[PDB]
C-alpha cells in the first residue's frame, strides 16, 4: 500500500489544480490525519489555500531540486516520519517508503521528463515482478527479532 | 562479442506459447477444438504445465 | 592531449600528411569486412572459416572485423616493430597462436590501402619518419616552439619517449614526474647497465647538490635480484606502483 | 578514517556529514580543497546529487557532479532506434504508444496531448494488440485472424465514426461508438502514422547498398519528426552520426550489400558513446571519479567505492590477443591503472583522507569484504602504528584493536539514536533529530464523532449507494475522498480466455437478451465482430456454455416472469422524505437478475428495494435469481414491519456518516448465518459455533490464493492494517445488530 | 470551398477502407461526405457530386456494367459500402443525398421526433385567457410574447425563436407562471437544461429574478425549478464512456423541461436528448434564429426555423385569436402545419428599439450588405462606429481606442478600490476576434495589449511573474468544486493578502480563488465570437482579420452586433464585411425534405 | 538518554564560482539570413576555420555547407558576401584582414583571470562609468560578489606594424534588414546587449598578458 501512497503523493504534487487527488492523498496512512482533519481541511477554503501553496513549492521544489529533496522537505515539514516512528508497527512502512523513494530517485535521475517518473511507478507497481534491487529490505538490525 | 543478458525470459517463454498455439489450435475444427478446449483452457494452463 | 600533441608535431615538423588517417578504426573494420571473405579459402584462416561460414547475416563478420581493427589500432598505438616485420611478411618468434591470421591480414590490409587511393601513412610508420627526420636534421625546423611542459604521468603514455628524446635535441622539454619515492625503486636489465645507472646523480634545482639515486650504492647489487626485480621496503609501492615501476625505468 | 555503511545513500549521507565536521572542525578550510573520488560514478551520483541537494539554506554547500554525459533528447533517440527497428518489431499497442508519448512525433502529425489521453482508452477499448497489416500476421508465419490489428482497429474507428453501434456489423467489424464527431478526426491523424509505418516497414526491409542509404535517415526524420527549438541539436547529431558512419563505410569503397541491423547497432553503439566528464571546477566541491586528478594535491581526500569485486576493476581479455600472451613495459593495463590511482590518491592527500565502502548489505545483513587494497592498507596500518592504551599487549591483539578503532561502523538507518549521541561520531541531520528523539505523538485512531443532521430528502440511491459499501460511502460521500487507482495497461495478446469484466459483460448483455428470447446468435455474431470472442472454435464453445449457463437461468427467470412497470415512490419515515423510483414493477412483487454468485450485498439491495417497495403498498413476495441456483427470497410483510426496518436502516445510515459504520456484508453475513438458526428463530451460543463462525470470518476476510478476499481492499486498509479481535468483535456485534433481517427473512 | 478542396487525412483513410476495392467514384463519394461531415454539413446532394466535380466523366470510364451505372444511385447501389436503410451499412442513400449511417439515424429521430410526436395539448382556453391577461399587462395591442406563451402551452413541442434584448426570459417566467396556475392540482417537475455551464448558471440567476417577482402561492413556490443542469449532466454524459444512464430505458422523470440556448445545440446531442424524453414531456426550446451555428456537424435550430418566414395556419390563426384575445396574422400556404404551428417569431425588441441602430444593423445583417452600410452610413444613430483597419497607424488608433474603452476599468484599478466594482466596469467593454493567432487573432491582441500596458504607464507587469496585478483570466474547463464554469472571467488583484483572483458569481458575491487552484487561465482581453456566447456586454467592438477566412461569415457578425448592449465598434474591411454577408454558412441537410411531406 | 544535533556556527564556503562574462549578466540576401544562435556558431566556425591569406574557394563553402547541413542556394551569395567582408578594412589606418600573416594571428585565445576581492557591483559600475562613455544610460547589472577565476575566449588577437589589436564578431542581428545599422544603432546595441564589460575584462586581460609577456610594456 505505500507504494500506493507515494503513487498517489505524486499525482498530487504534478498536478495539484484539481483538489480530488490531493485530497485523495492527503487522508492516506502516510500523512496520518483523522476524519475530523480532512472535514476541517474541506470546510476552511484558507488550510486548503495554505495546502495547495506548500504543495505548489513541493512541485517547485521537484522541478529543480528533485525527487529525494522534495520527499525530504514534505517528511520534514509534515514531520511524517517523527509519526511513523512513534507509531507501533511503522517502522517497517517507513523503511519501505525510504526504499521506494531511493527507487524512485535513481530512476528519475536517469528520465528526463516529470509525468514519466509518474507513469513508470503506476508501471512498476502493475508490474509485480522480483528484481534484486526491488525486493523488502530488513525492517530494523539493532532491534531483535525473531527470525522465520 | 557484444550480447545482452535478459534476467527474465517468461514474456519471450510466452510469447513463444502464444505463437505455438496460434499457428496449432486456430485451423482446427470443432471437433478437435472441444478436446483441445478439454484439456486446456488456453496457452496461459499449458505454459503453467 | 599527448596524441594530439604528437600529431601536431607530426603536421608541423612533416609536411604533406593528411588531416584524417587512413588507418582510421572505423576504416579498418570497413576494410577487413571486405577483405576477410577473400580470405577465407586460405589455409591460415580455417579458424575463422568454421567461425564465419556456418551461418551469417553478415553480423559475425561486422563484429569480427571490428575487433580486428581495435587490436590494429592497439599495434599500431603500442606494437610498430610487430607491423613493420608483419608488413614484409616474416613472423614473430616467440608469440601466440593467433599470429597466423593476423599477419596475412594486415599484409592484405596493407596491399589493399596501398591499392585503393588512399595515402599509405598510418600512425606507426609517421612515428619512425619523425624519429629519422629529427636525428638526421642538423638545422632547427621552423614552426617548433620555445619550452614543452609536461605535467602528470598519464600526460605522456610510454610509447613516445623516442619522439620526445628526439624533440629534446631542439627543444627544451620539462617532465614535471610525479613520483611518490624519491630514491630509485624500478627494475634493472643488466649488471652492466646497473653500473650506467649509478654513474648517474641527480643534482639540486635550487641548491646544486647532487643525490645518489640509491640509499646504499655500495649495496645496491644486493637489492636487485638476478631475474631482474628489485625487493621493495615498502609493500604498498611494491604491490600498487607496477606502472610507476615500468615508467621509472 | 575507514567507514563502514549499509546503503550506498547512507554511504553520502554519512560522508556528506563527516564533510561538514571537517569544514567546521578546520577554519582554514575552503570547499575548493575538498575531493570525492568513487569507483563507480554510474551508480552513486544519483545518490550523491539527492543527499546535497536535499540540505537546507544553512547546511547547504555547492556541488559539483563530474558524471556520463546524458543525452540531449533522450525519448527522441530511443524512438529513432525503436523507428530503425520498425520491420523487426511486432507493433505491439504499447510500443506505438510509446513512440507516440514523444511529444515530436505527436506534434509531427498534430496529435495532442489531451488526444493522446483520449487515443490511449480508443486503442485500449477497441480491440488493438498486435500486428499493423493482415500481411504483417501472414509474414510472421502465423494464420491470418483478420481480428485484433491495427487495420481491424482503424476499420472499427472509422465505421464507429460512420455507423453508430446499435446498428449492426458490416464487414464482420462491429463499430465503436466513442469516436463519433470530430474528435474522431484524431483517429484520421493516427491511420496517417500507421500508414507511414507501412512505408518503413517495407522499405527497410530490402538490403541496400552504402550509397543508397543516404537520404532515409533525413526523410524518415522529415517524416516522423517535426523540428522543435528544444530537438534541433538531436536531429543534427543523428544526421551527423549517420552521414559520419556512411563516409567512413564508403572511405573503404565498399560494394556489396549492408543490412540494416548493423548500421541499427552502430549508430545505436554511437549515441551511446557519451564520455564521463573530466571538468574540474574550482568553485564547487568536485565530485568526481579517480582518473582526472590523479596527481592533483587537495586537503581533504575521499574515496566511495572501495568495496571488492567494483573497485579494482578487472577488465576480461579479449582472447586472442598477443600483448596479452606477452607483457612489455609500456602496456595498458586496468587492473595496474586502478591499483596506481589508488597509490596516487593516497599520496595524493595532503591533510585528511576518508575512505567508504560498503561492509554490510542492506538486504540480509551479510557480510561485505572491502577490496585488496584496502585490506593490504589497513593491515600496514596495524602492523605499523599501535595505541597508546595496549603499549605492550600484543602484535596481532594491537593490530586488530587500530583497525576497530579506524573503522566506524555506522548505523544502518539514518533515524538511529546511536548517531546523535556526543562524543565523536554525530550528525548534522536536524531533520532526523526529533525522529531519533522518539518524542512525537503516535498515529492517532481514523474513527472520529463527526456532526451530522440528517436532511429532510434523502434519496434512494444514495441509501443503495451506503447499503452497498459502507466504508467507501463513508470515505467518498462525507469526507469525499475517493481512492482512485491507476487502470490497468493493455494486455500484449488476444483474449483467449474470459474472465473478469469482460466475462461479466457478456453474461450481462446474455442474459438480458436471453430474457427477452432474442437470437443468441446475432449477438454471437455481434461481439465476434468486436472481437471480445476468442478467435475460431474456442469463442464458439464459449458462446455456447454461455448460452447453456444463460437458458438454465433463463428458464427458472422466466418461468415467472410477467411484465411490469417503473413506479415511484415517495415515502415519509422518521421525518425523512424519500423519493425515488423502482423498475420493473410487477403485480406478482420483484423480479431481479443478474449473473453473479450468492453473495450478501445483492440480499441486502434486494432487501432494501423489498422494504421501500412493501412500505407504499405492494403486497408480494421479491425475488432475486443468481447463478448456481442461488436465490433470495423475501415474503410480503405490512407497512409496520417494513416502516420499523426502513426506520433502522435510515438510523445506520444517519450513524454511517458521523461514524464509519462497520458493517462487513460478506464477512458478517458468513459469521451470522454460521451462528443463525432459522428453525428456532435464536442465535446459538455454543463454543463449536463460535468456533467455525470464526473460521468463516477468516475465511470471508482473507481469501485464499486464488478469490481475492474482502480484507484486500483500499478502503479496509485505511481503518486498520492488521484485523485486531477487538475490531472484529464490532464488526460482528454492527452485523448481528444489521444484516439479522436479511437471514431472518430468507426463504 | 478552399478548405473542402483540402483534403483532411481522416476524409482520405475513411474513403481508402470503406471503399477499398470498389469503383473510385466510391472512393471520391466517401470522401466528399467525409469532408462534408467534417466542415458540418449533415446531407450531400448527388447533384453536386455530379455537377461540381471534374473527376465525374472519369469514374464514367472506370463503371462497366450492363447499363453502364449512369446514374450515381445505381453505382452507389450496386457496391456494398452504400444501401437504402436496410443493410447495415455505413452510408446512407434514401431520398437522392447521401448521409452516413449515424447521421441517417440522427436526422430520422429528429424528422420523426418533430413530425409525429408532437401532438396537439387540449386545454382550457377561458382560462388560460384569464391567466394570459393576468400575467401580461398589455393588452392593448399585438404581443408576440404573450402569442408565444400560449403557442407554448398549447402545444407539447415548441421552438421559441427570438434575439438577445427581447424578453426572452420574462416570457419564459410568464409561461411557466401560467403553466402552474392552469395545472393546480396536477404536479410539475419543471426541468431546465443549457448546452453550457455559464448559461445554465445565466439562466438560474434569471429566473430566480424573474420568478420571485411574480405572486405565487406557498404550494406554487414549491414548484419553483430549482437548477438549471448542463445537457451532458442531464442525460449523464461520461468521460470515458459515450453510455448514458437515461439513454433509451428509463426516461428522464419529468414534466415540463425547458432547454435554453439551442442554436450551440447539435445533431448528436439533439438525438439523444430527444431518446431520453417520455410520451408525456413538454419540450420548450429557446435560441435565436439567425444566431452562430452548433460547435460539432449539425444545424438544427436553423432548419427547424426556416419555416417560420412562411407563417401560421389558417386554423391555428384563428386558435390564436380566441387564445390571445388579438388580431393573429395567418400564414399563406400549408406545407407541415405542425412545425409551422410549433414556431413562433420574436420581433419586438423591448430594450432597443427603431432609434437604436442596432437592432436595425441586426435586421440589415440578415438582409444584404447594403442596408447595413446604409445603417452604418447616415447619422450612426449615436451607437454604431466605424473604423477602418488596414495598416500600422490604423492598429494604433485601435488600440487608442481600445484606452478609451478600457479606460473606466483602468481608473479604478489604478484607485485601489473594491474588486466587485473593477469587475462591473471590465464587464461592460469587450474586444471580439475571430481567429486565435497570428497579428489578428487571440494571442496576438492579448499579448499586443501586454506589450502598450507596459509601453504607457497604466500596468505595471513583470516578465517572469506571469501574474501581474490587473490581468483578466478566464477558465476553459469546467470546475463545479470551486463554482466557475467556461467562459467566466476573473481579475487577478492584491487586496493586500497576496495575488488573489477575484470572480463574480451569479449568486451576488464575490469569490477570491488563488492563481495556484485555478485549473486553466488564458488571457481574456479580447475573446473569441463562439466563446462569448450567451454573455452580454454594454460596448462591444468586432475585429476582423484582413485575410479571407471561412469563420467569418454572416452568422459570426450577427453574434457580433447582437453581443453590444448599447455600443458596438468596428475594425475591419469594406469589402470583408461586404463578402461576410453575402457568404451564409450554409448546411446541407435532410430535413428540408422529410419536413416537406 | 539525550540527544541534541550539532548547529553550524560558520558558513562552509564563501561564494566562489568559476563565470565567465555571460554568468555577470533579391531572394538571398543576408539580412534575410535565419537568426539564430545555431547559425551565430556556425558563421563563427567558419571565420575560425577560414584562413585569411588564402583565397576563398567557392567550393570549400560548398563542402562547409554540406557539413553543417544548410541549404545549397546560399552558397554562391555566401562566398561573395565572405570576400566583401573580407576585402573591407576595419582600423584608423585602414588595414584588411588579408594582411595577418599566420604567426601575427591568434584565434580563440581563453584566459582564466584571477580575482581575489569581492566583486561588488555597486563599487564597480561607477569605475566603469568614471571613464566609459557609452555607460549614459544603461542602468547596472546585479550579480552576487564572486571570488576565484572569469573565464574568457576571445576571438582574434592580432598584430600589425608593432600595435595590437583585439578582435571580436557578433552575429544574432535580427532586428535589421536595411542600412540602418549605423554608429548609433550599433551603440544602442552595445548599450542593450551589455558589451562593455567583456571589453574591459578582454583589455584587462590583454594586458596583463603583455605586461607577464613582454618586458619593459607600455599600453
Amino acid at each position: 500500500l505505500e507504494a500506493q501512497e507515494m503513487l498517489w503523493l505524486l499525482q498530487a504534487v504534478m498536478t495539484p489544480e484539481r483538489e480530488n487527488t490531493l485530497r485523495s492523498a492527503l487522508a492516506t496512512s502516510m500523512m496520518g490525519l483523522n476524519a475530523l482533519d480532512i472535514e476541517t481541511l474541506n470546510n476552511d477554503e484558507h488550510a486548503w489555500d495554505v495546502v495547495v501553496e506548500e504543495f505548489d513549492g513541493y512541485r517547485q521544489i521537484w522541478r529543480k531540486r528533485g525527487v529525494m529533496p522534495m520527499l525530504r522537505a514534505l517528511m520534514s515539514a509534515r514531520n511524517i516520519a517523527e509519526n511513523l516512528l512513534a507509531t507501533a508497527g511503522g517502522e517497517r512502512r517507513l523503511t519501505d517508503i525510504l526504499h521506494i523513494s531511493e527507487l524512485l530517485q535513481e530512476a528519475g535521475t536517469q528520465l528526463e521528463s516529470e509525468h514519466a517518473l509518474v507513469r513508470w511507478l503506476s508501471q512498476h507497481i502493475l508490474e509485480p515482478d522480483s528484481n534484486a534491487s526491488s525486493q523488502q529490505m530488513r525492517l530494523e538490525s539493532d532491534k531483535h527479532l525473531v527470525q522465520i | 562479442f557484444e550480447q545482452q543478458l535478459i534476467e527474465d525470459e517468461s514474456l519471450l517463454r510466452y510469447q513463444a506459447c502464444a505463437d505455438f498455439w496460434r499457428r496449432h489450435c486456430y485451423p482446427l475444427p470443432r471437433e478437435i477444438a472441444q478436446v483441445v478446449f478439454e484439456t486446456w483452457k488456453g496457452p496461459q494452463a499449458l505454459l503453467r504445465d | 592531449l599527448p596524441a594530439s600533441f604528437i600529431w601536431d608535431m607530426f603536421v608541423r615538423v612533416l609536411p604533406e600528411i593528411p588531416k584524417e588517417s587512413a588507418f582510421n578504426k572505423q576504416s579498418m573494420s570497413w576494410k577487413l569486412m571486405t577483405l576477410l571473405p577473400q580470405l577465407l579459402e586460405r589455409e591460415d584462416f580455417t579458424l575463422l572459416r568454421h567461425y564465419l561460414t556456418d551461418d551469417s547475416d553478415k553480423r559475425k563478420l561486422f563484429q569480427l572485423s571490428s575487433k580486428a581493427a581495435d587490436l590494429f589500432d592497439q599495434y599500431l598505438v603500442y606494437r610498430p616493430d610487430w607491423l613493420a616485420q608483419w608488413e614484409t611478411g616474416h613472423l614473430v618468434e616467440g608469440l601466440g597462436e593467433a599470429q597466423a591470421w593476423q599477419a596475412p591480414l594486415w599484409k592484405a590490409l596493407v596491399e589493399y590501402t596501398h591499392q585503393l587511393g588512399q595515402p599509405r601513412w598510418h600512425r606507426a610508420n609517421l612515428y619512425q619518419r619523425f624519429i629519422e627526420t629529427l636525428e638526421s636534421a642538423t638545422t632547427c625546423p621552423p614552426g617548433l616552439p620555445s619550452r614543452v611542459f609536461i605535467c602528470g604521468i598519464s600526460a605522456l603514455p610510454p610509447v613516445y619517449l623516442q619522439a620526445l628524446q628526439a624533440l629534446g635535441k631542439h627543444i627544451e622539454i620539462h617532465l614535471l614526474f610525479t613520483n611518490p619515492c624519491r630514491y630509485y625503486w624500478g627494475d634493472i636489465k643488466d649488471p652492466a647497465y646497473l653500473a650506467k645507472l649509478l654513474t648517474r646523480q641527480r643534482r639540486h634545482s635550487f641548491e646544486d647538490r647532487e643525490l645518489p639515486l640509491f640509499r646504499d650504492s655500495e649495496n645496491a647489487g644486493q637489492l636487485f635480484n638476478s631475474d631482474g626485480e628489485q625487493d621493495v621496503g615498502n609493500p604498498l609501492l611494491a604491490s600498487w606502483g607496477k606502472l610507476g615501476r615500468d615508467y621509472i625505468y | 578514517t575507514f567507514h563502514v555503511c549499509h546503503s550506498p545513500q547512507r554511504e553520502v549521507e554519512v560522508l556528506h556529514d563527516r564533510l561538514l565536521a571537517m569544514l567546521e572542525e578546520d577554519p582554514t578550510l575552503t570547499p575548493r580543497d575538498i575531493i570525492v573520488m568513487v569507483a563507480d560514478i554510474d551508480s552513486y551520483s544519483p545518490f550523491i546529487q539527492a543527499v546535497f541537494g536535499s540540505a537546507p539554506a544553512d547546511r547547504y554547500l555547492p556541488y559539483a557532479i563530474s558524471d556520463r554525459r546524458a543525452r540531449q533528447s533522450h525519448p527522441v533517440l530511443e524512438a529513432f532506434i525503436s523507428l530503425l527497428s520498425l520491420p523487426d518489431s511486432r507493433f505491439v499497442s504499447e510500443d506505438v504508444l510509446a513512440l507516440l508519448d514523444v511529444p515530436v512525433l505527436a506534434a509531427r502529425f498534430d496529435i495532442t496531448e489531451e488526444g493522446l489521453r483520449y487515443l490511449r482508452q480508443w486503442v485500449n477499448e477497441s480491440g488493438i494488440r498486435w500486428g499493423i497489416d493482415d500481411d504483417n500476421v501472414r509474414e510472421l508465419e502465423l494464420p491470418a485472424t483478420g481480428q485484433h490489428t491495427w487495420r481491424f482497429g482503424l476499420t472499427r474507428m472509422l465505421l464507429g465514426y460512420a455507423m453508430e453501434s446499435a446498428q449492426g456489423e458490416w464487414q464482420s467489424v462491429l463499430p465503436y461508438d466513442e469516436s463519433s464527431g470530430l474528435i474522431a478526426e484524431l483517429v484520421g491523424h493516427l491511420a496517417s502514422l500507421l500508414m507511414q509505418l507501412n512505408i518503413w516497414r517495407r522499405g527497410l526491409a530490402q538490403e541496400r547498398p552504402l550509397e543508397e542509404w543516404l537520404p532515409v535517415c533525413r526523410d524518415m526524420l522529415n517524416a516522423f519528426f517535426l523540428p522543435d527549438a528544444e530537438t534541433e541539436a538531436a536531429m543534427t547529431l543523428i544526421e551527423q552520426q549517420w552521414q559520419a558512419i556512411i563516409a567512413e563505410g564508403l572511405g573503404a569503397q565498399y560494394g556489396d550489400a549492408v543490412p540494416l541491423s548493423l548500421l541499427r547497432d552502430e549508430l545505436a553503439q554511437r549515441l551511446d558513446q557519451e564520455r564521463i566528464s573530466q571538468r574540474f571546477l574550482a568553485g564547487p566541491v568536485n565530485i568526481c571519479t579517480l582518473m582526472p586528478m590523479r596527481s592533483i594535491p587537495f586537503k581533504v581526500v575521499c574515496l566511495l567505492g572501495m568495496n571488492d569485486g567494483v573497485y579494482p576493476r578487472q577488465l576480461a581479455p579479449l582472447g586472442f590477443d598477443l600483448m596479452s600472451q606477452k607483457p612489455k613495459r609500456g602496456d595498458r593495463s586496468r587492473r595496474d591503472d586502478d591499483r596506481y590511482l589508488f597509490l596516487e590518491a593516497l599520496i595524493s592527500a595532503q591533510q585528511k583522507l576518508y575512505i567508504s565502502y560498503i561492509g554490510r548489505s542492506i538486504q540480509d545483513n551479510s557480510e561485505r569484504f572491502p577490496s585488496v587494497l584496502v585490506q593490504e592498507l589497513i593491515d600496514y596500518i596495524g602492523q605499523s602504528h599501535y595505541l597508546p592504551g595496549d603499549e605492550a599487549l600484543n602484535c596481532d591483539e594491537s593490530e586488530a584493536r587500530v583497525k576497530a578503532h579506524l573503522t566506524c561502523l555506522h548505523t544502518r538507518m539514518p533515524f538511529d539514536p546511536q548517531n546523535y549521541q556526543p562524543g565523536e561520531r554525530q550528525s548534522y541531520a536536524r531533520e532526523w533529530l526529533p525522529a531519533a528523539s522518539q518524542a512525537g505523538k503516535a498515529h492517532s485512531e481514523f474513527v472520529q464523532p463527526l456532526p451530522f443532521t440528517l436532511p429532510e430528502t434523502v434519496p434512494l440511491e444514495t441509501l443503495q449507494r451506503f447499503w452497498a459499501h459502507p466504508v467507501r460511502a463513508f470515505f467518498q460521500m462525507r469526507l469525499q475522498v475517493n481512492f482512485r487507482t491507476e487502470d490497468s495497461e493493455i494486455p500484449d495478446t488476444e483474449p483467449f480466455i474470459l474472465e473478469g469484466l469482460s466475462r461479466y459483460q457478456i453474461n450481462q448483455q446474455l442474459l438480458n437478451a436471453l430474457v427477452e428470447q432474442d437470437d443468441a446468435e446475432r449477438l454471437f455474431r455481434r461481439f465476434r465482430a468486436a472481437g471480445d470472442l476468442p478467435y475460431g472454435a474456442f469463442g464458439e464453445i464459449f458462446w455456447e456454455t454461455q448460452c447453456q449457463e444463460m437458458q438454465q437461468l433463463a428458464d427458472r427467470v422466466i418461468a415467472c416472469r410477467q411484465p411490469g412497470q417503473s413506479m415511484e415512490i415517495d415515502l415519509a419515515c422518521n421525518g425523512v422524505q424519500i423519493t425515488g423510483w423502482l423498475p420493473q414493477v410487477q403485480p406478482d412483487g420483484l423480479l431481479r437478475w443478474r449473473p453473479s454468485l450468492l453473495s450478501v450485498a445483492q440480499g441486502m439491495q434486494l432487501w432494501l428495494e423489498h422494504l421501500v417497495y412493501c412500505a407504499s403498498g405492494g403486497n408480494g413476495e421479491s425475488r432475486l435469481f443468481l447463478r448456481k441456483d442461488g436465490e433470495w427470497r423475501f415474503p410480503p410483510l405490512a407497512a409496520e414491519q417494513a416502516l420499523h426496518y426502513l426506520s433502522q436502516l435510515i438510523e445506520g445510515y444517519r450513524e454511517g456518516m458521523s461514524a464509519p459504520l462497520l458493517v462487513l456484508p460478506e464477512s458478517g453475513g458468513a459469521w451470522l448465518k454460521t451462528c443463525y438458526d432459522a428453525q428456532n428463530d435464536a442465535m446459538l451460543d455454543d463454543d463449536s459455533t463460535l468456533q467455525k463462525a470464526r473460521t468463516k470470518f477468516l475465511q470471508a476476510y482473507e481469501g485464499n490464493m486464488m478469490v481475492r478476499g474482502e480484507g484486500d481492499d483500499i478502503w479496509y486498509q485505511r481503518l486498520w492494517r492488521q484485523l485486531t479481535p477487538e475490531t472484529m468483535e464490532a464488526i460482528v456485534e454492527q452485523s448481528q445488530r444489521f444484516l439479522l433481517p436479511l437471514f431472518r427473512f430468507n426463504q | 470551398a478552399v478548405e473542402h478542396k483540402q483534403l483532411r487525412p481522416l476524409d482520405v483513410q475513411f474513403a481508402l477502407t470503406v471503399a477499398g476495392d470498389e469503383h473510385p467514384a466510391v472512393t471520391l463519394a466517401a470522401a466528399l461526405l467525409s469532408h462534408d461531415a467534417g466542415e458540418g454539413h449533415v446531407c450531400l446532394p448527388l447533384s453536386r457530386l455530379e455537377n461540381n466535380e471534374a473527376s465525374h466523366p472519369l469514374l464514367a470510364t472506370c463503371v462497366s456494367e450492363i447499363g453502364e451505372l449512369q446514374n450515381w444511385e445505381e453505382c452507389l447501389l450496386a457496391s456494398q459500402a452504400v444501401s437504402r436503410g436496410d443493410e447495415p451499412t455505413p452510408m446512407i442513400l434514401c431520398g437522392d443525398r447521401l448521409y452516413l449511417n449515424r447521421m441517417w439515424c440522427n436526422e430520422r429521430t429528429v424528422a420523426r421526433f418533430f413530425n409525429e410526436v408532437n401532438h396537439a395539448i387540449e386545454v382550457d382556453e377561458a382560462l388560460l385567457a384569464q391567466t394570459l391577461d393576468k400575467l401580461f399587462p398589455v393588452s392593448d395591442e399585438i404581443n408576440w410574447q404573450k402569442v408565444a406563451a400560449a403557442v407554448a402551452l398549447t402545444r407539447r413541442i415548441s421552438v421559441i425563436s427570438g434575439g438577445p434584448g427581447t424578453g426572452k426570459t420574462t416570457t419564459v417566467a410568464k409561461l411557466l407562471a401560467a403553466l402552474i396556475q392552469m395545472a393546480d392540482g396536477e404536479r410539475c417537475r419543471i426541468r431546465l437544461a443549457a448546452p453550457t455551464g455559464k448559461a445554465a448558471a445565466r439562466l438560474t440567476e434569471s429566473l430566480g429574478k424573474a420568478l420571485r417577482q411574480l405572486p405565487l402561492t406557498d404550494e406554487q413556490k414549491k414548484r419553483i425549478p430549482e437548477d438549471a443542469s448542463t445537457l451532458h449532466r442531464l442525460l449523464g454524459a461520461q468521460p470515458g464512456s459515450q453510455r448514458l444512464r437515461h439513454h433509451a430505458g428509463n426516461p428522464l422523470h419529468l414534466d415540463v423541461l425547458v432547454v435554453d440556448e439551442a442554436s450551440m445545440i447539435d445533431l448528436p446531442m439533439m438525438s439523444r436528448l430527444i431518446d431520453a424524453l417520455p410520451d408525456h414531456a413538454r419540450v420548450i426550446f429557446l435560441g435565436d434564429r439567425d444566431q452562430l451555428a452548433s460547435v460539432e456537424a449539425g444545424a438544427v435550430l436553423g432548419d427547424i426555423c426556416a419555416y417560420a418566414n412562411a407563417g401560421f395556419t389558417a386554423e391555428r390563426a384563428r386558435q390564436l385569436s380566441r387564445l390571445t384575445g388579438t388580431h393573429v396574422p395567418a400564414g399563406t400556404g400549408t406545407e407541415a402545419a405542425s412545425l409551422r404551428d410549433s414556431l413562433c417569431l420574436l420581433q419586438k425588441s423591448y430594450r432597443f428599439g427603431s432609434d437604436s441602430g442596432i437592432g436595425q444593423l441586426a435586421a440589415a445583417i440578415n438582409r444584404g450588405d447594403k442596408t447595413a452600410v446604409k445603417t452604418v452610413f447616415q447619422q450612426d444613430f449615436t451607437d454604431i462606429e466605424k473604423r477602418l483597419l488596414q495598416s500600422g497607424e490604423d492598429y494604433i488608433a485601435m488600440l487608442e481606442e481600445a484606452l478609451a474603452g478600457y479606460g473606466r476599468y483602468l481608473d479604478l484599478l489604478q484607485a485601489r478600490a473594491e474588486p466587485d466594482l473593477i469587475i462591473q466596469a471590465f464587464n461592460e467593454y469587450q474586444l471580439l476576434c475571430a481567429l486565435r493567432e497570428g497579428p489578428f487573432g487571440v494571442a496576438g491582441l492579448n499579448e499586443r495589449i501586454e506589450q502598450f500596458m507596459q509601453q504607457k504607464r497604466k500596468i505595471h507587469r513583470h516578465p517572469h511573474s506571469r501574474w501581474y496585478e490587473g490581468r483578466p483570466v478566464m477558465i476553459a474547463r469546467n470546475d463545479s468544486a470551486l463554482g466557475l464554469f467556461n467562459g467566466d472571467i476573473g481579475i487577478a488583484l492584491d487586496r493586500g493578502q497576496g495575488t488573489r483572483v477575484w470572480f463574480a458569481m451569479p449568486d451576488g458575491n464575490i469569490k477570491s480563488v488563488q492563481p495556484s487552484r485555478l485549473p486553466e487561465h488564458e488571457t481574456t482581453w479580447a475573446m473569441t465570437v463562439h466563446k462569448s456566447q450567451g454573455s452580454e456586454f454594454d460596448h462591444a467592438a468586432l475585429i476582423l482579420p484582413s485575410q479571407r477566412t471561412p469563420v467569418v461569415t454572416r452568422e459570426l457578425v450577427y453574434t457580433a452586433v447582437t453581443r453590444a448592449r448599447r455600443r458596438l465598434s468596428l475594425y475591419a474591411d469594406e469589402r470583408i464585411l461586404s463578402a461576410a454577408i453575402a457568404t451564409r454558412t450554409e448546411r446541407r441537410s435532410g430535413l428540408a425534405a422529410l419536413f416537406s411531406s | 538518554a539525550e540527544l541534541n544535533a550539532k548547529t553550524l556556527q560558520r558558513l562552509p564556503g564563501d561564494n566562489w564560482r568559476v563565470t565567465s562574462y555571460s554568468g555577470l549578466q533579391p531572394t538571398l540576401t543576408p539580412h534575410q539570413f535565419p537568426r539564430g544562435a545555431s547559425p551565430g556558431t556556425f558563421l563563427h566556425s567558419l571565420f575560425e576555420d577560414l584562413d585569411f591569406t588564402q583565397p576563398v574557394d567557392p567550393n570549400w563553402v560548398r563542402e562547409k555547407l554540406e557539413l553543417g547541413g544548410f541549404e545549397s542556394q546560399w552558397e554562391p551569395v555566401l562566398t561573395e558576401w565572405i570576400t566583401a567582408v573580407l576585402q573591407a578594412p576595419l582600423n584608423e589606418t585602414g588595414v584588411s584582414l588579408s594582411q595577418l600573416s599566420a604567426r601575427n594571428k591568434q584565434v580563440e585565445m581563453e584566459f582564466y583571470l584571477p580575482i581575489s576581492e569581492p566583486l561588488i557591483a555597486s563599487q564597480l559600475d561607477t569605475l566603469i562609468r568614471q571613464f566609459d562613455p557609452l555607460s549614459a544610460g544603461c542602468p547596472p547589472l546585479e550579480f552576487m560578489q564572486v571570488r576565484g577565476m572569469l573565464k574568457g575566449f576571445i576571438d582574434l588577437v592580432f598584430r600589425h606594424e608593432g600595435r595590437y589589436y583585439l578582435l571580436a564578431y557578433k552575429s544574432n542581428w535580427l532586428g535589421e534588414d536595411s542600412s540602418a545599422y549605423t554608429q548609433q544603432a550599433m551603440a544602442a546595441a552595445m548599450q542593450a546587449h551589455r558589451y562593455d564589460l567583456q571589453y574591459q575584462l578582454y583589455t584587462l586581460a590583454l594586458h596583463r598578458y603583455l605586461r607577464h609577456r613582454i618586458a619593459d610594456y607600455d599600453y
